[PDB]
């Protein structure tokens, strides 16, 4: 490819899918880089923290 | 009076309004005249329609019809030949005087002279897309229908406005599904989820500054017309400017 | 070559030089495109005219 000064230009990368029954998207969720710290309350809905979880 | 006839003259806004004008020699003097020849012992009758044209203006000229006339003589017909006119850059009507002529042989071979000319008032009875803030006008120099594969092609648009401000537009074309009785609920759905798949456009957020090739490929074919996703915007007091226009067959 | 938006390229073009004793450079100088004309004076010096037809 190329690019000038200013011109995008959009990469269009072919994937595949993910399947569902392979992986399991409901595991421990946004893992902290080191063990311990506080553990306080979530503060937040369940349903909230498993679209946090897919959306990580 | 016994073919009985209307003028029709259809307008387009291709600079073009044909006229073809209906006959049909119906039921009125049809109940009499064919039962004194079911008393003579005759039911197919042809009265020998070949002389036709029709006339313009006072320079009375016989246009050339998109249709050809030949020798047309049977029983019971209807014909309706078809004429390409010039559409007038106005309301100027050019009145028309509707010439023909049917040579009536009738049973016994027996010919009749008759005709059927007269005249009357040849009356239609009735690209771009302006503003609604500026005086920006939007229009596409390549030709808004054009055929392609599923593969690449290039399309250039028109924005002429005034200088006062002459710049700051941006184009997206907002690849996401709007969002929406069972088979208009499954019907609006599958209009929005070919807008929103069919194409892509590969320079999004394109800043204009007149002249740009906005860049797509399409991916899935049929016919987009009025393919209405893109939406450029002026950056100041921002309205949702739409080019509902152009096509595109990808077969 | 590729210029991009701003980016300067000098091409530097070879050529020869030319022979004074081949071409005569003091012939009918700055030959104007139709005949004719006033036929004012010049108002200039000889030598002045010298260089203005060198530098033509």
């Amino acid at each position: 490819y190329h690019v000038e000064a200013s011109h995008t230009s959009r990469i269009i990368v072919p994937i595949k899918k993910i399947d569902y029954k392979k992986y399991n998207f409901e595991n421990t969720p946004i893992p902290r880089i080191f063990p311990g710290r506080q553990f306080i309350q979530s503060g937040l809905n369940e349903e909230q923290t498993i679209e946090m979880r897919q959306k990580f | 009076l016994l073919n009985m006839r209307l003028r029709n003259i259809s307008l387009k806004s291709e600079h073009c309004i044909l006229s073809s004008l209906d006959f049909q020699t119906s039921k009125a003097s049809e109940q009499l005249t064919k039962k004194f020849i079911y008393p003579q012992e005759h039911n197919s009758f042809l009265k020998l329609n070949f002389q036709e044209i029709s006339y313009k203006l006072i320079d009375g000229t016989s246009q050339i019809e998109l249709d050809p006339i030949c020798p047309l003589k049977v029983p019971l017909t209807a014909f309706s030949y078809d004429s390409i006119s010039a559409t007038f850059k106005l309301v100027l009507l050019p009145k028309s005087t509707q010439p023909h002529r049917v040579k009536i042989t009738l049973a016994y071979e027996l010919e009749l002279h008759p005709n059927l000319k007269l005249p009357v008032r040849t009356s239609w009875e009735t690209s771009l897309v302006n503003s609604k803030l500026s005086n920006v006008k939007f229009k596409f120099i390549n030709s808004n229908i054009k055929v392609i594969k599923g593969e690449k092609f290039t399309m250039r648009l028109q924005i002429i406005n005034s200088s006062s401000s002459p710049l700051d537009l941006v184009v997206y074309y907002n690849n996401t599904i709007n969002p929406i009785t069972l088979e208009n609920q499954y019907q609006l759905h599958n209009k929005y989820r070919k807008i929103a798949e069919g194409i892509i456009l590969l320079s999004n957020d394109y800043k204009i500054p007149y002249f740009a090739d906005l860049r797509f490929i399409g991916i899935m074919s049929g016919y987009y017309g009025t393919l209405s996703g893109l939406k450029v915007l002026d950056l100041n007091t921002n309205e949702l400017i739409e080019v509902g226009n152009g096509a595109s067959v990808l077969i």
